[PDB]
RNA sequence: AUUACCAAUCUUUGAACGCAAACGGCGCAUGGGAGAAGCUUGUCAUCCCCGUGCAUGCCAUAUUCUCAGUGUCGA
RNA sequence: ACUUCUCGCGUUGUUCGGGGGCUCAAGAUUGAAAAAUGCAGCUCUCGUACUGUUUGUUGUGAGUUCUAUUAAAGCAAAAACCUGGGG
RNA sequence: GAUGCAUCCAAGUGGUGUAUAUCGCAAACUGAUUUCUGCCCAGUGCUCUGAAUGUCAACGUGACGAGAUUCACCGACGCGC
RNA sequence: UACACGAGUUGUUCGGAAACUGAGCACAACGUUAUAUCGUUUUGUUAGGAAAGUGAAGGUGUGGGCCAUAACUGAAAAGGGGCAACAGAGAACCUGGGUUAUAUUCCAAAAAGAAAUUGCAUGUGG
RNA sequence: CGGGAACCCAGGUGGAGGCCUGUAGCGAUGCUGACGUGCAAAUCGCUCGUAUGAUUUGGGUAUCGGAGCGAAAGACUCA
């Protein structure tokens, strides 16, 4: 709630950044296979627990 | 089947003496040079109550013979011993009620508690509350005293063992009836974890040799052999005389 | 003036009285004592006993006198000795480099053993103690097999200082120069009077069984009760 | 006979030669620069990071995470020749350590954001 | 400049080895480098960084680097 | 001291009974903090000013108070810290 | 009665009751007071005892065969009683 | 509380650690094990040699000692370390107020103030 | 304490108790209530048991698979 180690804090911060959409300069690339991010977590759906 | 409660107890996991509110092990002062070739005086300062014992433990301080400190000794308290009694525990010690003069030097027919079997083990025998030994015979040619343990079984010990003079405190504990399961709860919560005792005949025939049946009966004779394996050695172990006398 | 402290029993804190005898010594310290007492207790066989009846200090220093002056060359007079075997040979015309050890005592172990088997060791000196005691146990017994005068002497560390090593199991003193046939010819006599003349009683001599001063003065205080 | 006044044998205090101070376990060069440019990495421009330059005299730099409030002050003075009194820090929910920096009330903060180009 | 290949840089860890550990924590040496109050324009006070070293076991070894032993002996 | 007495709501204290003192921890008090704060109304027109800057009673409560009662239950330990004896 | 008893562990100067010491520990049974708790030790169990009671274990002893082996015997604690 | 973008968590003193011990854990050693990742292990370890905290002579600027830092020794001193409590112990801060969202955390010089407190320092008191 | 040569008649005081009513807490008797494609892979309602205690509860900590733990139902050991 208020106690999280800094290491456990560094690992949720690395997840708050991974939870951004694919930028719309990626899907005009020549031959990419990416249309969606397909690794977006939602805090309710699935939990990280770390 | 499964292991039986008695067998499942020398693992000592949960069924292990508690001893957190206990004081140290209560025992005589270490048998050094001073308690062999003289005495040393010691003042009784505090008589506490180790949780889980009916006998009072008296905190006796002596002086450390070699360093300059005051070493502090925890001893079981003979009845009558009060705070500030100046206890003597040596060779030439007097024989007042509480002193620890050696066992072969105490007069015969006397009354001694907290006697010790081996010369130095710091007090083993006659050490629960109200318990004591009577000195019967000295054998100065052998150098061994025959004292009568507080069970009738009278043995012979060496005449150089040490022994307090008196009766252990808290005598008459076992005569006040408990009157309720709750006063047995608080007795064993300072002692180890064996309460309540479920009867093995009220158990299932996987957890105990007696359990089973449509009726609560011991199927085979309760008296089990001395040689019987553990997990079977349940009931009346090597019972040589059986039942009401 | 005075202050008097009685460090009697229970009456005052003593000074730093030396204990050094009731203290807990480190393992090897006690264990090397319990070792030299255990082999005094037991019934030492008449073959191992031989090494606890060494020469006396009377002629032992004399025996170490010979071994010392006939000690080998110390890696410096060895390398400059065989150097004059080239310096005065490279200037020599040819076919003349002949050199050897000047004169010394056979100080190894397998070199000594051959000095005995060859019966060329005039007499051999043997050390009181070597760790695998069996390594020299048989030495004083192939001597009276080949009739060499042998000498069990008090310390291998004193057969090293004479020679030059740290320790030496056995020194053999073979042929010597006439500067010193007097001092050893008696040494042979002073020593076989202790080892060869005694050959019969030596091989029938069970040692040990030496009780304590604590547990055998007790056996004195009871014949006092007789 | 050595005097032992103890029940135990404690190890004798023998000689204790010091280590040799091995040369180094590296070759890689260092400077005065990298020690002060790794800490203060870039300032911050937000509605709150701007409101604190003008109103207060603070600045906002996203300092590196394993820095130190005493070394953000040194770094300021080494980079922006201004004094720093209070350096409040916080490791944001991005793993990035922000830093608020009072400028001693003698170096106007609004004269550094205009110098530093914030 | 890109690509390809073949001397470096190589964070925090991990055998992980200064100690610890849900601590991005704590030391002991050892340099050097900031920062400053005093103080003599600079000089090292705690404070604070950077780097090395510091785990246990084992082997070797030390110009005669120190020691222990009622082990052995001798002066 | 002829049994007196001091007790508390209460299971008790003396073998101490009054007059002054020495402290002790609660706790009040004046004073600083401290009114330029703050709540706020205002006369007027974030400016602008000033006029009021109030304590008493009850009751319940949390701690203080008194290291009774269940005890074959007697109701943790340690650092740091503190004082003293020797110094 | 501690070189104990109950018991754990693969084993160990290991562990549990036991910081305990027969007013204790372990193990059963019955189930508060009150009231009594009868008879049966053949059995199967525990238990001692073992002089002699009857018999056995390798080991040890002997003789046999050249030797593998045979034939014994010590009947020993135990096990019967 | 969805999606997107942007922001947002401020400490000498609050909590934690640095720095206590509890139930307990078990690195080392030691033992055992074909084998260990097993067991013992603070009511104090280990067949068991388990450590700079101090005091010192000597070294050093300089008119051979006034005075001073320092080295490197080494004074007694038994009982190896080490974890384990965000409710036990311990713990130096309190109001007032000017964020879209933080505040016993922020406020700058008529610190909005007022304290306590640790470290090192200069100096008035003996 | 009152009041009368034994120790009874009463008056208070005090506040004990695995005592009683009862809130929370913890349980789950009855309705064999309602749900039974649930709200719910065991819940809901009312009733009800207990509620200073052999109590409830938090965190830590011990003991687990031919085993643990059990006031013993072969209960419980992540449905
Ligand atoms: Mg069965
Ligand atoms: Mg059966
Ligand atoms: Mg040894
Ligand atoms: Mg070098
Ligand atoms: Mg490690
Ligand atoms: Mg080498
Ligand atoms: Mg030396
Ligand atoms: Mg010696
Ligand atoms: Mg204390
Ligand atoms: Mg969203
Ligand atoms: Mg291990
Ligand atoms: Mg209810
Ligand atoms: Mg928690």
């Amino acid at each position: 709630g208020r106690f999280k180690p800094l290491a456990v804090k560094k690992k949720y911060a690395k997840k708050m950044n991974q939870n951004k959409p694919v930028p719309y300069w990626i899907r005009l690339r020549t031959g990419n296979r990416i249309k969606w991010n397909e690794k977006r977590r939602h805090w309710r759906r699935t939990k990280l627990n770390y | 089947g499964k292991t039986v409660l008695s067998c499942r107890k020398g693992n000592g996991s949960v069924y292990q003496v508690h001893g957190h509110k206990r004081l140290g092990p209560a025992k005589l002062r270490i048998l050094d040079y001073a308690e062999r070739h003289g005495y040393m005086r010691g003042v009784v300062k505090s008589i506490e109550h180790e949780a889980g014992r009916g006998a009072a433990l008296a905190r006796v301080e002596f002086r450390h013979p070699y360093k300059f400190r005051r070493v502090k000794e925890l001893m079981v308290a003979p009845e009558g011993m009060f705070t500030g009694q100046s206890v003597f525990c040596g060779q030439k010690a007097p024989l007042a009620i509480g002193n620890v003069l050696p066992l072969g030097q105490i007069t015969e027919g006397c009354i001694v508690c907290n006697v010790e079997a081996k010369p130095g083990d710091r007090g083993t025998l006659a050490r629960a509350s109200g318990d004591y030994c009577i000195i019967i015979s000295h054998n100065h040619e052998t150098g061994r005293t025959r004292l009568k343990l507080p069970s009738g079984q009278k043995k012979s010990v060496p005449s150089t063992s040490r022994a307090m003079i008196g009766i252990i405190s808290g005598g008459g504990r076992i005569e006040k009836p408990v009157l309720k399961a709750g006063n047995s709860f608080y007795r064993f919560r300072g002692k180890r974890n064996c309460w309540p005792k479920v009867r093995g005949v009220a158990r299932n025939p996987v957890e105990h040799p007696h359990g089973g049946g449509n009726h609560q009966h011991i199927g085979h004779p309760s008296t089990v052999s001395r040689h019987s394996p553990p997990g079977q050695k349940v009931g009346l172990i090597a019972a040589r005389r059986t039942g009401r006398i | 003036a005075a202050r008097p402290k009685n460090f009697g029993i229970g009456q005052d804190v003593p000074y730093a009285r030396d204990l050094s005898r009731f203290m807990r010594w480190p393992t090897f310290v006690t264990m090397q004592r319990k070792k030299r007492v255990l082999q005094r207790r037991l019934k030492v066989p008449p073959a191992l006993n031989q090494f606890t009846k060494v020469l006396d200090r009377a002629s032992r220093n004399e025996a170490l006198k010979l071994i010392k002056k006939y000690a080998p060359e110390t890696r410096k007079a060895r390398r400059e000795r065989l150097h004059k075997a080239a310096e005065e040979k490279k200037k020599d015309p040819k076919k003349t480099v002949s050199t050897r050890a000047p004169l010394a005592v056979v100080t190894g172990l397998q070199e000594v053993t051959r000095a005995i088997e060859k019966k060329q060791a005039r007499m051999v000196v043997i050390a009181n103690n070597v760790d695998p005691v069996e390594l020299v146990l048989w030495m004083p017994n192939l001597c009276r097999a080949n009739k060499i005068p042998y000498a069990i002497v008090k310390d291998m560390a004193r057969l090293g200082d004479a020679i030059g090593r740290k320790t030496a199991t056995c020194v053999a003193i073979t042929d010597v120069n006439a500067e010193d046939e007097a001092t050893l010819k008696n040494l042979i006599r002073s020593v076989n009077a202790r080892f060869l003349s005694r050959s019969d009683v030596i091989r029938r001599q069970w040692g040990g069984l030496q009780l304590s001063l604590r547990s055998r003065a007790e056996l004195r205080k009871k014949h006092a009760r007789n | 006979r050595k005097s032992y006044t103890r029940p135990q044998f404690r190890r004798p205090h023998t000689y204790r030669k010091p280590a040799m101070a091995k040369p180094s376990n590296r070759v890689t060069v260092e400077s005065k620069d990298i020690a002060a440019f790794s800490v203060i990495r870039y300032p911050l421009t937000t509605d709150k990071a701007m409101k604190k330059i003008e109103e207060n005299n603070t600045l906002t730099f996203i300092v590196d995470s394993r820095a130190n409030k005493t070394e953000i002050k040194k770094a300021m003075r080494k980079l922006y020749q201004v004094k720093a009194v209070k350096v409040n820090t916080l490791i944001r929910p991005d793993g990035l350590k922000k830093a608020y920096i009072r400028l001693s009330a003698a170096h106007d903060a609004l004269d550094t954001a205009n110098k530093i180009g914030l």
